[PDB]
């Protein structure tokens, strides 16, 4: 009986809001098994036949019963299912490390495209040209306007 | 950077889905045995002293 501990908040957060409604149940069912397992023992206690053996004045029952319990075989049910949620598992986290794999592209471009902010020439030995460059926002749309004063009047 | 990285530490926060099922699955299995043991018990006991209250 080897149970792995959790988190609630941090089970909150990576659940899409599409499923949480299961979520819930996940939950709700996680706490009644505990609360059910914390209510009965592993073992009964299986009573002494001292009691059994001196106190039934039938013809040899107790014995029988007794003998077809101690060669009693309860089924021990097996699992059936988690085995499956392993392999949707390992399905996951190759989607999930895919994924981190392209963040991390993300990343690396920008902390280039950061670093190119980063050391920008001094802005008085700056063409507009260079500007224009830095900030292609900056750059007059000689396209929508192609002559001077390359704007809108309102804008200047 | 720090939205992306943010994103990354909650990617690899997902296994707890997996483990919750997992754990209630082990539970699960684990209850309906001692239920079965508690019922194959008490019933075998509750014959007996019948027996021996007649």
């Amino acid at each position: 009986l080897a149970l792995k501990t959790i988190d609630w908040v941090a089970f909150a957060e990576i659940i899409p809001q599409n499923q949480k409604a299961i979520a819930s149940s996940l939950k709700s069912w996680n706490e009644t098994l505990t609360s059910r397992l914390a209510a009965l023992p592993e073992n009964p206690p299986a009573i002494d036949w001292a009691y059994y053996k001196a106190n039934v004045a039938k013809a040899g029952l107790v014995d029988d019963f007794e003998k077809k319990f101690n060669a009693l075989k309860v089924p021990v049910p097996e699992d059936k299912y988690t085995a499956q949620v392993d392999a949707e598992e390992k399905e996951d986290v190759k989607s999930c490390a895919e994924w981190v794999s392209l963040s991390k592209a993300r990343i690396v471009e920008y902390e280039k495209e950061m670093e190119k902010m980063k050391n920008l020439i001094p802005f008085d030995q700056m063409t507009i040209e260079d500007l224009n460059e830095a900030f292609p926002e900056t750059k007059l749309d000689k396209k929508k306007y192609p002559y001077w004063p390359h704007q809108p009047i309102e804008n200047l | 950077i720090d939205t992306e990285k943010s994103q990354q530490a909650l990617v690899q926060k997902r296994h707890y889905l997996f483990d919750v099922q997992r754990n209630n699955i082990a539970m699960a299995l684990e209850v309906t045995y001692r239920e079965r043991l508690y019922r194959v018990y008490k019933e075998v006991k509750n014959r007996l002293d019948y027996h021996i209250s007649v």
